[PDB]
């Protein structure tokens, strides 16, 4: 009995997937097809990406297929639908009509930057899948999850509801959705990271109870967006997600909780930390907008993450992106046998089932109105 | 359900479930729950290019399950890709 997980974001390192590359020819058909198609939409190699990781990156629109190539990054938009009354779609990016070229900048390397870690990380882990097809090894009945962006990947490994050619596209986009999800200001520097917490490295505490305290209480009355977004280990590994300003916070609260020792198993306790939460907040919000994260006595910062994925900031557009899936996604590629009891995905970890029940805890869980129509008139015969 | 419709629902179940999983919380607690205990689950292999999930299963692991794998004579393997490549492709040394 085999269960395949997929790992998300995280630390993507220069050369990841290139020795298997060189040997397996299942490994090479991956990466060759999603080269191929990444320099001609694009005009860059993801392949290069990953084996040297520039630090910057030029694509150039001279000629003809300059010129197409730049009519691809025209069209590429942002959407964030149910934003206050309606739609208030935008464009990517700053290329029009006269651009000649345009650059893509980080800090230390390109493989950094969600808009080529995703497309990258799920062709890693898709070429190992296919080269371990390849010798006869998968399973016919494994089950499999993905954790945040593996679930994509393990969908296309072992499901096949996508080509390679269309996979690393709406990877790619969505990539850059997020890139440009967060207000970066002035140096491509928005205050948004990750931080992993071990509530027992600090004292006595739960999953929804002490951690998850401590963290509600610091968002509903001071205006500010801290969640819990990962559950990973039960009490000794949650993510928290957020402003930049709230980890830092965060991470000192629970380091003065480790000094103070305190002992929990309004104002007496429900809001002693309430006043905790005040008192930290004023030598919070006079903080410098930009900081680098601190390990410290339960928090480990979350290198190679810089948007507040899977919390409430994302919501606004789920609907652009239930409808860019819509397009991507071909339901005659869906394979209900590939996926029935196999499949546990994050919002619900239980198997995939279609059923009503199991409609009924995914609009339990999100509200979605398809969702919830389907249940009204679940007699489709 | 007529293998059509279904195959309908489940497309439009998918969209809704990958739509709203990037703006939810990841509920990997629950989900490694399923595999270690309703599955039951032998071989646990990670695909990626780090063991960040082998490890967490492995924790998981040990904080519960130590006495439910002893009693039951479960041989839990976790293999991640990157190190364990030699037990994933049943290469052994000699």
């Amino acid at each position: 009995v085999t269960t395949f997980v997929f790992t998300g974001q995280g630390s993507q390192e220069q050369g990841m997937g290139m020795d298997l590359y060189k040997t397996s020819k299942a490994a090479q058909d991956v990466w060759n097809r999603a080269d191929n198609h990444f320099k001609d939409t694009y005009g860059f190699s993801i392949l290069d990406i990953v084996i040297n990781n520039p630090v910057n990156l030029t694509i150039h629109f001279g000629g003809e297929k300059g010129k197409r190539i730049r009519e691809n990054y025209s069209a590429m938009i942002f959407e964030t639908i149910v934003d206050g009354k309606l739609k208030t779609e935008k464009i990517f990016k700053e290329i029009n009509e006269h651009s000649t070229s345009y650059t893509f900048r980080s800090e230390k390397g390109l493989l950094s930057a969600t808009q080529f870690t995703q497309p990258a990380l799920t062709l890693m882990e898709k070429a190992a899948f296919e080269d371990l097809k390849s010798k006869g090894l998968i399973p016919a009945d494994a089950t499999f999850a993905g954790h945040s962006l593996g679930e994509y990947a393990a969908l296309a490994s072992l499901a096949d509801v996508m080509s390679i050619e269309s996979l690393v596209e709406v990877v790619f986009y969505r990539g850059m959705t997020m890139q440009v999800a967060v207000p970066r200001d002035e140096l491509g520097r928005s205050n948004y990271g990750m931080i992993a917490i071990n509530p027992g490295r600090v004292a006595a505490s739960f999953s929804q109870e002490a951690l998850q305290y401590v963290v509600e209480r610091v968002g509903k009355r001071t205006g500010w967006l801290v969640e819990i977004v990962n559950y990973n280990v039960e009490n000794q590994q949650y993510v928290a997600a957020g402003d930049l300003r709230a980890l830092d916070t965060v991470t000192n609260v629970l380091n003065f909780i480790k000094l103070q020792k305190i002992d929990i198993i309004l104002e007496e306790v429900e809001g002693h930390l309430f006043e905790i939460i005040d008192e930290a907040s004023k030598k919070s919000a006079v903080k410098p907008r930009p900081l680098k994260l601190e390990r410290g006595f339960a928090c480990i910062p979350l290198v190679g993450i810089s948007v507040p994925f899977h919390s409430t900031y994302l919501m606004n557009g789920v609907k652009p992106f239930k409808s860019f899936l819509k397009k991507n996604i071909i339901k005659e590629n869906v394979k209900v046998a590939r996926l029935a009891g196999k499949y546990i995905p994050n919002l619900t970890a239980k198997p995939f089932q279609v059923t009503k029940e199991y409609f009924q805890d995914v609009y339990d869980l999100t509200g979605s109105e398809p969702i919830k129509e389907i249940i009204d008139n679940w007699e489709k015969y | 359900m007529k293998p059509e419709v279904e195959q309908e629902l489940a497309h439009i179940l998918l969209t809704e479930l990958l739509a709203y999983q990037f703006a939810s919380p990841v509920r990997w607690i629950e989900t490694q729950d399923v595999f270690l205990k309703d599955f039951n689950t032998e071989r646990v292999v990670e695909i990626g290019p780090s063991p960040t999930l082998a490890g967490m299963a492995q924790r998981t692991l040990k904080n519960k399950y130590e006495s439910y794998d002893a009693a039951l004579s479960l041989h839990r393997e976790i293999l991640c890709y990157s190190k364990d490549a030699k037990e994933i492709y049943y290469t052994p040394d000699p």
